[PDB]
């Protein structure tokens, strides 16, 4: 869980 | 008029003691505050996630619950504190 | 979210939208697994509402979204509507979500996990951007 395939960019 | 596209925002967590300076006795143990940093959750964000990265994984720390009636960015939003509710989640999933 | 920013499409894969039968977004939620969504008890979800997963732009017709029906609504018995305490509801899906690059689960914390004041975290959603 908790590891997006598409990385969030903050 | 909610936006069409998904929005995001980073914000700091506050302690319940400090949050009480804003909300008084409305702050209970199963609540966690965040914000008062120039951004704010608002109507329509309810139920959504407040996540913090722990050991590389995004973990659900809060659920958008309530806050300023005007979504004031200088007032902290209040979220349901997941650590205080996870035992119930685990029980419900294991029984249904 | 007031003063937020548009997210990279699909980067918050657990984020779902709760929409009524008319297509009106009224609340957000998070997928904790293929069959369960966690949201706020005050959202007042019924079995006639729909869980939309994999969505980014609610005005787009070309997104391959998943419209999931809700089988049961589990409002925490400790929820107190007067004080808004224990504001959590679990929704068991009738049809399981299909995990993919844009749809997956967020982790749950251990009851003893500590998240210190000052820590910078993230909140997402389709709530008002201006009040
Ligand atoms: C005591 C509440 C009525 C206070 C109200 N300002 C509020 O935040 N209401 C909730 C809705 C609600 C109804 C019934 C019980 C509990 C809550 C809301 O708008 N929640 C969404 C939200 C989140 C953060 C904000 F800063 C502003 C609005
Ligand atoms: C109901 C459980 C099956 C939920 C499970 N998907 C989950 O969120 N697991 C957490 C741990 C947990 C277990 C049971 C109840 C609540 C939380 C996890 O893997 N969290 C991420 C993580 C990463 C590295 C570690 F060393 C430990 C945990």
């Amino acid at each position: 869980c908790g590891v997006p395939a598409i990385q969030p960019v903050l | 008029n909610t936006p069409d596209r998904l929005q995001q925002a980073s914000l700091p967590l506050l302690s319940n003691t400090n949050c009480k300076k804003y909300w008084g006795t409305k702050i209970k143990d199963a609540m966690i505050c965040a914000g008062a940093s120039g951004v704010s959750s608002c109507m329509g964000d309810s139920g959504g996630p407040l996540v913090c990265k722990k050991n590389g994984a995004w973990t659900l720390v809060g659920i958008v619950s309530w806050g300023s009636s005007t979504c004031s960015t200088s007032t902290p939003g209040v979220y349901a504190r997941v650590t205080a509710l996870v035992n119930w989640v685990q029980q419900t999933l294991a029984a249904n | 979210i007031v003063n937020g920013e548009e997210a990279v499409p699909g980067s918050w894969p657990w984020q779902v939208s709760l929409q009524d039968k008319t297509g009106f977004h009224f609340c957000g939620g998070s997928l904790i697994n293929e069959n369960w969504v966690v949201t706020a008890a005050h959202c007042g979800v019924t079995t006639s509402d729909v869980v939309v997963a994999g969505e980014f732009d609610q005005g787009s017709s070309s997104e391959k979204i998943q419209k999931l029906k809700i089988a049961k609504v589990f409002k925490n018995s400790k929820y107190n509507s007067l004080t808004i305490n224990n504001d959590i509801t679990l929704l068991k899906l009738s049809t399981a979500a299909s995990f993919s690059q844009t749809v997956s689960a967020v982790c749950l914390p251990s009851a003893s996990d500590d998240f210190a004041a000052g820590t910078t975290c993230v909140t997402t959603g389709w709530g008002l951007t201006r009040y």
